[PDB]
């Protein structure tokens, strides 16, 4: 019964962690003890922009290096040019309770989500001026909790049903679906190929997907509690990730294990979004003591620190060219930092 | 005077140092409110200033009624005796305008959200301008045309102008009514309302006493205002009298002139009691400093 | 400014307009967030509500003495909330409605509000308690069956308050029991307080007419103690 | 259930024969690829006040 | 992996008495406050007893308010429960739970139906 399938469990995860230990022959940090430190760096503020009502509660940029969509709970989303603080577009949403957004790569589309369990998708340039709703991808049982486009033809989402699924936009209907997970999945990343993607839940577990297969490749565990955030580096072989345990970490998908932790003592307040740099030098996170924090992601050292909101930090991220970094926070603004 | 310069000796000089420290520390207090809660005090700034002005312009004052002397010239005497009395009524504007905003807000509390303090700047530099206007009345009437006099004519001893009576009417009343019966009737009516708003038939016994120190403290702003400025405004027309040369009884001259000397006096306070009634008893000002 | 300067300076403009027009319909209006379970009896109180006017969330709006309030409702959701609760840090009130007649999951209830009161983005928000089907706890007690100190030892020792307010003429067993059920969330309530919230409890049934006008008293004096707040400098 | 533990299985038989590499390699290759691109991250350089658009 | 194994049931007779124990393993023991639940035939899940970080607060549902114990070590990583008089309504499987996050006052979903950081359980028969 189903005795002798748990004791074969417990067998097979001692066998993983074994040739998982055999594997353990140097650390990072004996690696890199012989290397340069970074020095202080210091950021500062070049633009505030002004205008929303309530908490903002997500964001991203576009890779027109230069626009900028952000979705806040009054019930609104607002694309910004950035260079000006001067604002181009304004939509008003059906339901108020949202929580993603999304830019396409080819800066046609939007998309949004939320607390009823809908994908919404705008079209930006009709002939009208408007802007008017597309589609509503209408099958998860929980709300959506993230979402990144492929091509102006697929999507990607995740829920607290617990599920992620693949979706055709033209069509409707799901493509295919990943269940293996055991709580809500909190966040997603794609990878630069768009051939692979990674996960982290409410269930101190990230997992790595085969988009095409439809089947889960690899399982990582070393949070203690639940994962809110996680990025592919920027080769496509690593990945960070950040909890409320108060920690971020670096994983490997080649060796299969843990690589490095970056902590300290201090810091007893949870992690909200973590994002990298364009060479890979520099890890940014956010927190809930109302700051955002620079890590040299090669030492586990802390070389930075911005500041400058009044309530809880909810969104981070830095662009393509690498110049630029953007927060978002419970004080409805957001921030521009070079 | 024999019995006047040694009164406004010793009054302006205990008046002197406290203002000091209490309005300057005030807005000191201010200044880092506004960089960490972004709000606006505006009437309190407004209030401040209006008060330190008053305070400052007296050494000179103590200064001649000490020595019995003035070694600087008219346009400076004249600026002096404007300075005082423009700042006494723009703190009486001001204590109105507050009044009126606790009442809006507690009376009707759910027609007052943010987006309706628009025009609180606009209120205020008007109400500073139309004033520095009708106080120049002031100076205007106390210089007699032709005297030869410019040495000890400073503050207490300048000539009155020489008027017709029945324009001293016309021009006196109108001054009192604008001056002190309107700003008392508003206030009076609104701490009367404000005041019943907060009781009702239900205690809730978990709460921890924080309407009635609101209702405590309306009163006791409602109380100082009424005392500190009535005297001066029932004694104010009778003075002016005096120094006409219309009441000619000796007993009514000497008794008039000491009892405004004392009412003036009384209404000079308020520039040191209110920054222990309005701010210094918030429980803001308790959490810093 | 050159063409694409002032079109683009020109657009802005008007898009500044409507936001402003927005921003006064969303300051006039309070939203309420409406909890409870399902032996609760709280969609009639929902319904109740009507007369004044596959999805996750539904929506109810009323207005009394010209003002306007909005009640949400969670459906078609996970038994694990730890997460979208997140959404309600903002909400004028709580009103938390309970089946007062059932001894067998009261303990359940009082841990619900425990969870509510005390977590971190929920601790500066007010809640409205309704002790809900006052005539089948009447009927229980006076029938004799069923008993209350089985499941809560203390009431042995309990005696009516002096300030209670049996008017109707209804049996002193009845008081006791009421009183000694309201007491327990009020200890709750006053036990990790710290002056920022309260608690406003009601007894209620299925046929009252009058919990509109209750909702709008309550509001109301919440509303006025914050504004007593924010501006002690104005 | 029977179907539970049965794929918690099969899952745990599908990643137990996965191949491996040694720490030491990996690291040295994150190490290289931080090295090969660092004159050209502008948000370790800043750039001079002329090329950068938020300060022009 | 966070894991907690749970020990110690088993049949008794009206008026014994048992001691149930937990060992963790996988998180920092002492950031976290622990709960006791069980589940009976025929019924759903249902709140037992609390410890928090430090052992000073102490919590008991009503029926059991004078009979069960509750403890923990945090040097040896483990949890305990101690029952003095049984009852054949105690029959039902007996679970040990973990507060989702550290340096808490709430607990939220902690008798859901999942949940991620409870254990196997317990069985204990009384008769
Ligand atoms: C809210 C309210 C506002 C409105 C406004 C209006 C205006 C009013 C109105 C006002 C009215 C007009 C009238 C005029 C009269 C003149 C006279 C004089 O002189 O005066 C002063 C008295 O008093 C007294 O004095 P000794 O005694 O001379 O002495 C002085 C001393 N020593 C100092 O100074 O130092």
């Amino acid at each position: 019964e189903l005795d002798q399938l748990r004791q074969e469990a417990e067998q097979l995860k001692n066998q993983i962690r074994d040739a998982r230990k055999a594997c353990a022959d140097a650390t990072l940090s004996q690696i890199t003890n012989n290397i340069d430190p970074v020095g202080r760096i210091q950021m500062r503020t070049r633009r505030t922009l002004r205008g929303h009502l309530a908490k903002i509660y997500a964001m991203h940029w576009g890779t027109d290096s230069r626009l900028l969509v952000s979705a806040s709970q009054d019930g609104k989303l607002i694309i910004w040019d950035s260079y000006t603080t001067n604002k181009v577009h304004a939509i008003p949403l059906r339901s108020s309770w949202v929580m993603t957004c999304a830019y396409a790569p080819s800066g046609n589309y939007v998309a949004c989500g939320g607390l009823d369990n809908i994908c919404s998708i705008y079209n930006l340039k009709t002939r009208e001026g408007n802007v008017r709703v597309s589609r509503e991808l209408a099958g998860h049982t929980g709300y959506l909790s993230c979402c990144r486009f492929l091509d102006d033809n697929q999507i990607v989402t995740s829920s607290g049903d617990t599920t992620c699924a693949l979706w055709d936009i033209e069509t409707g209907q799901q493509t295919t679906t990943f269940t293996g997970h055991t709580g809500d999945v909190m966040s997603l990343s794609l990878a630069p190929d768009t051939r692979l993607f990674v996960s982290g839940a409410c269930d101190a577990s990230a997992k790595l997907w085969d988009v095409r297969e439809g089947m889960c490749r690899q399982t990582f565990t070393g949070h203690e509690s639940d994962i809110n955030a996680i990025c592919f580096f920027p080769n496509g072989n690593a990945f960070a990730t950040g909890s409320d345990d108060a920690t971020c970490r670096l994983f490997d998908l080649r060796a299969d294990q843990e690589l490095m932790t970056y902590s300290h003592d201090n810091i007893i307040c949870g992690i909200t979004s973590v994002s990298f740099s364009k060479s890979g030098r520099l890890l940014l996170a956010g927190y809930d003591d109302f700051n955002c924090n620079v890590w040299d992601a090669l030492k586990a050292d802390r070389a930075g620190v911005l500041a400058g909101h009044d309530n809880r930090v909810s969104c981070l991220g830095v662009t393509d060219d690498g110049m630029a970094v953007a927060t978002g926070s419970w004080d409805s603004f957001l921030k521009i930092w070079n | 005077t024999d019995f006047r310069y040694f009164i406004y000796a010793v009054t302006y000089t205990v008046i002197l140092v406290p203002g000091l420290i209490g309005n300057i520390l005030a807005l000191w207090v201010f200044y880092g409110y506004m960089k960490e809660t972004k709000r606006a005090v505006i009437f309190m700034i407004n209030l401040a200033i209006a008060d330190l002005l008053q305070v400052l312009s007296l050494p000179l004052r103590i200064f001649y009624y000490l020595n019995h002397d003035w070694p600087f010239g008219p346009g400076l005497c004249m600026f002096c005796f404007y300075l005082k009395y423009v700042n006494m009524y723009a703190s009486i504007y001001f204590l109105v305008c507050i009044s009126v905003r606790r009442f809006w807000f507690l009376m009707y509390p759910f027609r007052f959200h943010d987006c309706k303090q628009k025009y609180d700047l606009y209120i205020s530099i008007a109400g500073w301008l139309i004033i520095c206007l009708a106080c120049v009345l002031f100076p205007l009437l106390r210089t007699s045309d032709d005297t030869s006099g410019n040495r000890t004519k400073c503050f207490v001893d300048l000539p009155t102008r020489n008027v017709n009576l029945a324009q001293s009417v016309v021009m006196m009343t109108i001054g009192e009514l604008i001056g002190f019966v309107t700003p008392l009737l508003i206030v009076l009516y609104c701490t009367w309302k404000t005041v019943l708003s907060l009781q009702d038939k239900y205690p809730m016994a978990q709460d921890l006493g924080e309407k009635q120190k609101a209702l405590k403290m309306i009163l006791t702003c409602a109380g100082v205002f009424l005392i500190c400025f009535a005297p001066y405004h029932f004694s104010f027309p009778l003075d002016f009298l005096v120094k006409s040369n219309e009441i000619k009884s000796c007993l009514a001259r000497r008794v008039i002139l000491i009892f405004h000397s004392v009412a003036l006096c009384l209404a000079s306070l308020n520039s040191c009691l209110d920054p222990v009634i309005y701010y210094f008893s918030t429980n803001e000002f308790r959490r810093r400093l | 400014l050159s063409a694409e300067d002032k079109a683009a300076v020109e657009r802005s403009k008007m898009i500044e307009k409507q936001l402003q027009k927005d921003k006064q319909v969303y300051r006039a209006t309070h939203r309420l967030l409406l909890l409870g379970a399902d032996n609760s009896g709280k969609s009639t109180i929902v319904k109740q509500m009507r007369i004044y006017h596959t999805s996750g969330i539904f929506e109810t709006k009323f207005q009394v003495d010209k003002v306007n309030f909005h009640m949400f409702d969670v459906g078609a959701q996970r038994d694990e909330r730890r997460k979208w609760i997140q959404c309600f840090n903002d909400v004028t009130a709580i009103i938390f409605v309970v089946d007062s007649s059932d001894y067998n999951r009261l303990q359940e209830a009082l841990n619900d509000f425990k969870s509510i009161w005390n977590n971190r983005w929920l601790r500066t928000i007010s809640v409205i308690l309704f002790l809900n089907k006052q005539d089948l706890l009447a009927e229980k007690v006076l029938a004799g069956k069923s008993k209350i100190e089985d499941y809560f030892p203390e009431f042995a020792r309990y005696t009516t308050p002096e300030d209670a307010t049996p008017e109707p003429g209804e049996d002193p067993r009845v008081t006791r029991a009421k009183y000694f059920i309201r007491d327990e969330f009020l200890r709750i309530s006053t036990a990790s307080g710290d002056g920022r919230h309260y608690c406003y409890p009601h007894f209620t049934c299925s046929v009252d007419t009058e919990n509109a006008r209750r909702i709008f008293n309550d509001c109301r004096d919440i509303i006025q103690r914050m504004h007593l707040r924010q501006y002690e400098l104005l | 259930s029977i179907a539970q533990a049965r794929k918690l299985v099969e899952q745990l038989k599908m990643e137990a024969n996965i191949d491996r590499i040694k720490v030491s390699k990996a690291a040295a290759d994150l190490m290289a690829y931080c090295e090969a691109h660092a004159k050209e991250d502008p948000l370790l350089t800043p750039v001079p006040a002329s090329e950068n658009p938020f300060r022009e | 992996q966070v894991q907690l194994q749970e020990s110690g049931g088993g049949l008794v007779q009206p008026g014994g008495s048992l001691r149930l124990s937990c060992a963790a393993s996988g998180f920092t023991f002492s950031n976290y406050k622990m709960n006791w639940v069980r589940q009976a035939p025929g019924k759903g899940l249902e709140w037992v007893s609390d410890i928090s970080q430090s052992g000073a607060s102490i919590s008991y549902t009503g029926s059991v308010k004078g009979r069960f114990t509750i403890s923990r070590d945090n040097a040896k990583n483990t949890l305990y429960l101690q029952m003095n008089s049984l009852k054949p309504e105690d029959t039902a499987v007996y679970y040990c739970a973990r507060c989702p996050a550290p340096f808490t006052r709430d607990c939220f979903d902690v008798t859901s139906t999942t949940y991620a950081y409870r254990g196997q359980g317990t069985q204990v028969t009384v008769s």
